[PDB]
């Protein structure tokens, strides 16, 4: 009787999407036929008889992707008029995607929202991914955060977003969109978690040991990551943790809701079994600083709250002596009007293994999320280079004709600088 | 499982319930429990001459102990490492 | 005659009562399908303290049981001595605190509490002569935090007369599991000593370091806690469902263990207890126990007692066993530490004698003293609380449901004024 | 009724008591299980001496073992017999000594010292009548020879008027195990002289020419000198267990072998003592076993006692036989010898005659003499002690816990003057 | 509940460390998968369910030596992440391992030990192996000694590191790192063995009777030296010894702690069994001056105190006969300060063979370690060989381009010449 609706929206939260898919469907023993040769109904829903139908929808105005979905070998899982297409490209404009096409398909993905919401009976909360550095993918999940945020009020959303890198681009207009969105799912969102490529690709190469990654491996690890978070809520264990449960352990105020993310272990199975992957040495890596999801350094900031799950056989004891010996450390520094700031959840099943991936399988895991001043390094970049282009108009009037206004930059602009100066009043001690 | 703890017996009677968990103790201690015996039965010998120091009488062995149950498994256990240091 | 009920509230009461209902039915014979398979008549002339008979010759607990989720009572259904409970005394809602104490006594756990009111005055008003109630509940949670804590107040407003017992686990610094522990620990404090005649503290560390040290098992988990948990607590009401030498109900040791109305927080401990290649090498003798009882080791809290002197102490021993020897010994124990008890109350220790031992031990004794030790749990949670609360960090949780920071600030002032009130009396001198 | 607590220090003191204790049980015909299963009545009588009563009726030894290492103690439960000494009594460090005095003494001992002085105390106040402690431990060693020093004078401290005795093993020039033992040794007898009621030396090189030359055995190990020493130590309390012509107990030997109060270190042997091949040409007679008493090589000390005079000798018969035989055989082997006792003390030998021998044997005797020549042993403990000293060698590890040269000073001069004033009394002269 | 931590850094001292885990390994019973067909516990960890973890860290720059541990059979034994690896090689540079490439790699390494610490709760000490000769060796041996220095404090650390050879040398540069290694440890590590590779040839040639040995023919003669020294703390024995018993006993002044060490019997299995192997043969066998370990002269200096101990089935009556019988001999004198320099040990566990080695099996061993005023003449031969290229300067160039400043060369020499100064101020009687 518990539920989650996961939303995905542009073309790298579609193939996010389908990475996390292939998971659960492994993880659950479905066939991609949908078809089983109690804990299924957290994602699944039952047809009366056979086949299983998954909580998602999925979005995108650009339909190479879904018609590439609706032809594999996942065609017969999905509800063939949830997959929906739109016909014109958003083409990287944030304005074209929240003013000009995305308005007229919003409508047909609330009333899919609607008919979805109303089969549950336990709704937790919902799910949303989207690559930020795109048009239809930041403005339509803008929409659709800003109408569910009034449709339905207290429910808690949670949004995975991908942000750029540092320095790696793809595009080049990016910043733009990205400063605009962040904007938009300030006010909007409860929980934002940080998942830029650069930090992964750095993962992948240093204990994977892949010199040519691809875009699967990087979303096999972050449906690796979501399946860790939401185990909880379909998996019998000693110390239990809710979506609920979020708000009142690692958002200290209501703005401040952005962490990162790091997993532990990540090892082949070329060399996975000549160690005893103890939960100390596992739990010493999950704070290494090159092992964070997003390419942010820890040791220049403060922490706030550390939420971190275990999954397998670890036992209680173990990691309270594991927990003591970060505290120990001089190198990790918590704020000081925090004396306690871990969140310890521990469930019994072992994450899964997907055949002819790259992780082999371990009895012990441990994903953590944390909440740290240092974010604001990011925030900051992207502040640089927005002003760069800003300062002399450039690329505007591809957004002022499609119906945004000109003043409409400027306020985004305010708002970063009010985050930015926020984070800064809080990590001072008293 | 979460209400069912680690090991079969509980702290207040430190005692099992059958079944195999329980019988691995009931049956782990019948081998740890030989383990004990040949040290200890060799410390005092090698060091001893087994006849008394002053009276000289012949002294008696340290099998009385052990349950005569699994008087036989001890049997073949304490000759391995009687091979090995022979 | 003289029974009492059972209620419990939360998943960490749910997982203490899970083991000592099964404790109970152990004790008393009692097959996991209700049906009595005893040996000694004694095992049911006083079975009516906490079984009700129904038709079919099968015996009912009279617990409630009760969570802002579903989950931990659909899973305590399927463990073992699962199917005893009644369903009709099962009451859940479906959305859960999420770890705040203002969702679970505000919102949320004062529209659900009526239900189980309803039960818990069904229960009482039936039963022959009440004693009282006992609640199991943890403090480090929002939903069992709030609305056991509330219920305690609701209960007592209407039945004045009737004892009150509480088993509460307090949030330790050193094995945190949750970020918001010490405002919804500050909180409960400050409600609960005002309504509950009884208050028992248990901490998950001093749990883990029994097991670690005097059983020397390998790997605790929550089921060794909970079964040392569920010996403490069966060990307090023996004499009451066995005959004795001395008996002595509830009522008896609140007359002799509080001197003043709001003096009732006490820290337990169990002897013997040996490790399982130890277990022949000792022999039960009653200075055995007693040397055992009064080890710093040995009690159930963190708390030192040798940094504190005793205000009053009692021990309730099992088995057949002359009393000369207990009072001699209690004697003993006195004068050689008489540094560590208070001098203007003489012979402040109290003794009990039960002729039915426990299943599998000849020998056993139950600890229950009252120190002025307990005063540092309360020093570091207000320090963890003032420390965290300077700030407002995760305020806005709990004042957007009705709840303000003057209650807040009256909460810690009232459990400052305890902690003084409290150790004011060690001071006192004659 | 005037029974002794048992106290061991010390990897030498436990292996001792490890084979006292069985020496003991034997000869009260208990089981290793803790079970009487004797023959004659006598065995039980005065079985509170050593032995304390718990349920079930099995014996419990009123034995503390102390270490500052756990592998002797985790050792010794193991061997037959270990299971009757109580868990309890065991107390012990993580870190050791290291044979180092002061860290023994003064930073490692100092601490641990407070648990086990509870637990004597505990033994001490409980017991019906006392009548005093016997102490064995080593002086070639560090963490034994500190702590049980130590513990000496603690145990002095509070209970004055009671008897002391202690069983003390010096480090012999001959069979050297450490290279520090000088050091150890000298800093020892120091504290020893102030404290100790009664003390008895025992060499290992004595051991091992009484081994090869009496007995005759091949390939001698510690089991044998341990149960020489054990048969030494049962023999002096035999008569204070069972009846006799003249008992004795431990204060009147105190009363008739010291002289003066600084003038309490004896040495012992035991008789009969036969090899195998020609126990059954012996015949036992009370002329048989004096002549083997007084033999100088049946000493326990590598001392010569011909080359000095007695100053008073006691002996402790065992068996049933008449008295006129025992008087006149002890003025025979005094007139004989006129040369070799001290002429202003006549009359210096003390008989008593216990009705009850050793198991086994039909006549045994335990000899304790107060001699002049054991003034060689610290002449040459003294003469490496300056030898070392006067280099400063090893004097870091001593210096470096709080330690300074004039408490090695001190020591020096204190026992430089024993030994003199030891010898004054040689030449006096009436 | 004692436990030690072995190091192992640069190519020799991972050669020896692979040498001496086959050996563990092997008398523990532990397959090389790690998994097992209470005395393990010195050397390994449990991990709560099937295999062990070893105790031990891998430190080097260059990955060949690394990455063929990580491929052989012992693969599944060690943990992944506890092999740390570099990428360039110090290329036999002292200043590249102390300044450039070091600091980088040093943290992580200081972390696993952290990591490692924790776990243990009786820890000893540390052990490390370095060959001295080489640049990675003995600048990360040196800067790993200073941070635990001051990391740790007084815990006690051991170093068996290899001296080059009087004549034979492989490199050209290594007495100018080997004088400043000598700097570094002299001041930081408690204890230092002796291990040039001629001695060892010699003793393989002479014994074992190969004409062409290989570094494992050495390293397995090293590993068994170990395994001797480190049995006393896992097997049962009648004369125990500690690691923290040393200093006490070996180390006369806190600047003079390098001995030379030395074993027998070592003998081949076509001629071991043809003689009796007695005590007294292999105790005169270990004296020899041709079994040194080390090629030193003992007959050109003073013996200041002898640490040597026995395993088997040993005798201590036996011992000390054969003590007394060197003792005797006019070739070998101590030193005048010094009546008694001898510590024994004995212990049970006869020494383990491994298959398709060397040596055979036996049911006697001796391994001594002696400190003896001889050791000066190493010392002066490799002074002499370092002031001929420092003379002209030569190869300084290498060292003042990596950092290191033109000063720090002489004050090694300062240094060495104050230790020659002590070693002969000691060597002289008074
Ligand atoms: N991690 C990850 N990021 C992706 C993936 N695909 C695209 N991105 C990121 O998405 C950003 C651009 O947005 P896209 O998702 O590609 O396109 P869109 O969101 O559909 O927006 P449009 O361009 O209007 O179609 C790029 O900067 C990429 O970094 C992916 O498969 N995995
Ligand atoms: N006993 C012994 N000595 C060795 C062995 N391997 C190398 N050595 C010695 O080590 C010295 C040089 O140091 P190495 O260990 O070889 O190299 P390193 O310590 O890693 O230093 P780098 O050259 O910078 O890599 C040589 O002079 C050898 O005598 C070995 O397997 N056994
Ligand atoms: N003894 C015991 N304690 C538990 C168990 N499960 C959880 N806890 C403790 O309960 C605390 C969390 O309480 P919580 O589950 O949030 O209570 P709730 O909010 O009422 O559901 C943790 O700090 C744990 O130490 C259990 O099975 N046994
Ligand atoms: N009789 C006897 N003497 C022993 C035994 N074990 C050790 N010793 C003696 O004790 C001395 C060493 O004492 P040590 O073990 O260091 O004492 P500790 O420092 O208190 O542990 C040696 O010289 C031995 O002669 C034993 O089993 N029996
Ligand atoms: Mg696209
Ligand atoms: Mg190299």
């Amino acid at each position: 009787m518990r539920e989650v609706i996961s939303i995905h929206v542009g073309q790298g939260g579609i193939q996010v999407g389908n990475a996390c898919w292939e998971l659960f469907c492994l993880e659950h023993g479905i066939q991609p036929d949908g078809q089983m040769p109690d804990a299924f109904n957290t994602f699944f829903s039952e047809t009366g008889a056979g086949k299983h139908v998954p909580r998602a929808v999925f979005l995108d105005l650009e339909p190479t992707v879904i018609d590439e979905v609706r032809t594999g070998t996942y065609r017969q899982l999905f509800h063939p008029e949830q997959l929906i297409s739109g016909k014109e490209d958003a083409a990287n404009n944030f304005a074209r995607g929240h003013y000009t096409i995305g308005k007229e398909i919003v409508d047909l993905c609330l009333d899919r929202i609607r008919k979805l919401a109303d089969n549950c009976t336990g709704l937790q909360g919902f799910l949303v991914f989207n690559s930020v550095g795109g048009g239809t993918g930041s403005g339509l999940g803008s929409l659709l955060l800003e109408r569910l945020s009034v449709d339905y009020g207290k429910k808690s959303k949670l949004g995975f977003t991908i942000y750029p890198s540092p320095q790696v681009s793809t595009a080049v207009v990016e910043p733009y969109n990205s400063i605009l969105s962040t904007h938009s799912l300030l006010e909007h969102t409860d929980v934002a978690v940080m998942l830029d490529n650069e930090a992964i690709y750095d993962i992948c190469r240093r204990n994977l040991d892949i010199e040519r990654p691809t875009y699967t491996n990087l979303n096999r690890l972050i449906a690796q990551v979501i399946s860790s978070l939401t185990a909880s809520l379909r998996f019998d264990g000693a110390l239990n943790v809710d979506i609920t449960e979020f708000q009142t352990n690692l958002v200290p105020y209501p703005r401040i809701h952005f962490m990162l993310s790091s997993y532990a272990p990540i090892i082949s199975a070329e060399k996975a079994y000549h160690e005893q992957l103890s939960v100390a040495e596992i739990t010493n890596s999950a704070f290494e600083p090159a092992n964070m999801m997003a390419k942010c350094d820890p040791r220049h900031g403060k922490y706030m709250a550390c939420s971190m799950m275990y999954r397998g056989d670890v036992v209680p004891k173990d990691v309270n002596a594991s927990i003591a010996t970060i505290k120990t450390k001089r190198t990790i520094q918590f704020v000081d009007w925090c004396p306690t700031g871990f969140k310890v959840g521990i469930n019994y099943q072992p994450p899964t293994v997907v055949p002819g991936g790259d992780l082999a399988k371990v009895m012990r895991a441990v994903c953590m999320i944390s909440n740290s001043t240092a974010i604001a390094e990011v925030f900051s970049r992207l502040d640089h280079k927005f002003d760069l282009m800003y300062a002399k108009r450039a690329f505007v009037h591809w957004y002022v004709g499609e119906g945004m206004e000109e003043g409409e930059f400027s306020e985004a602009r305010e708002d970063l600088a009010a985050l930015e100066k926020d984070y800064e009043e809080v990590g001072i001690e008293t | 499982k979460r209400n069912t703890n680690g090991m079969p017996f509980n702290p207040i009677t430190l005692e099992y319930e059958k079944s195999s968990a329980g019988d691995s103790l009931k049956k782990r201690d019948e081998m740890a429990k030989v383990r004990g015996y040949v040290r200890a039965e060799n410390l005092d010998t090698r060091s001893n001459c087994g006849y008394n120091i002053l009276t000289g009488e012949q002294r008696i062995g340290v099998e009385y102990l052990v349950p005569n149950h699994l008087r036989d498994d001890y049997k073949t256990k304490v000759d391995l490492k009687n091979e090995f240091y022979s | 005659m003289r029974e009492i009920v059972h209620i419990q509230g939360g998943q960490c009461g749910n997982q203490i009562g899970a083991k000592f209902w099964e404790v109970i039915s152990d004790e008393h014979g009692i097959d996991p399908t209700g049906t009595y398979h005893g040996d000694s008549d004694l095992q049911l002339e006083r079975i009516n303290v906490y079984y009700n008979e129904a038709t079919g010759g099968r015996y009912v607990p009279r617990a409630i049981l009760m969570d802002l989720e579903p989950g931990t009572m659909d899973s305590v259904r399927a463990g073992p001595f699962g199917q005893l409970f009644r369903p009709d005394n099962f009451v859940f809602g479906q959305t859960g605190a999420g770890n705040n104490w203002a969702k679970g006594h505000y919102t949320e756990g004062a529209e659900l509490i009526d239900s189980v009111l309803d039960v818990v005055r069904k229960e009482a008003e039936g039963c022959d002569c009440l004693q009282g109630f006992q609640i199991t509940h943890s403090l480090g949670g929002g939903t069992g935090s709030g609305m056991g804590t509330l219920l305690i107040s609701k209960v007592r407003e209407e039945y004045p007369d009737r004892i009150m017992e509480t088993f509460s686990v307090v949030p330790s610094p050193k094995v945190s599991d949750t970020v918001v522990e010490p405002y919804n620990a500050t909180l409960s404090v400050h409600q609960l000593v005002e309504n509950a005649d009884e208050c028992m503290v248990i901490d998950n560390e001093a749990l883990y370091d029994i097991c670690f040290r005097t059983l020397k098992l390998t790997t605790p988990t929550y089921g060794d806690l909970n079964h040392l948990v569920s010996a403490a607590m069966s060990g307090v009401t023996c004499c009451l469902r066995f005959p004795g030498q001395l008996n002595s109900d509830l009522r008896k040791l609140a007359v002799n263990l509080i001197p003043f109305p709001r003096l009732h927080f006490f820290m337990i401990g169990f002897a013997p207890l040996t490790s399982r290649g130890s277990q022949q090498y000792r022999a039960l003798t009653v200075p055995e126990l007693t040397q055992q009882m009064f080890d710093a080791k040995n009690m159930m809290c963190a708390a030192d007692p040798r940094h504190g002197r005793y205000l009053t102490a009692s021990a309730l021993f099992r088995g057949r066993m002359s009393t000369k020897e207990v009072d001699e010994q209690m004697l003993n124990v006195q004068n050689k530490n008489s540094s560590y008890f208070v001098e203007w109350i003489p012979n402040n220790i109290k003794s009990s004698i039960c002729d039915i031992p426990p299943k599998g031990l000849k020998m056993a004794v139950t600890f229950v003293g009252n120190s002025t030790a307990i005063q540092e749990m309360f020093k570091r949670v207000a320090e963890q609380f003032t420390a965290m609360f300077r700030r407002k960090a995760f305020l806005h949780w709990y004042t957007g449901e009705g709840m303000d920071e003057m209650e807040f600030t009256e909460a810690e002032s009232n459990m400052n004024d305890l902690v003084s009130e409290y150790q004011q009396y060690q001071d006192a001198t004659a």
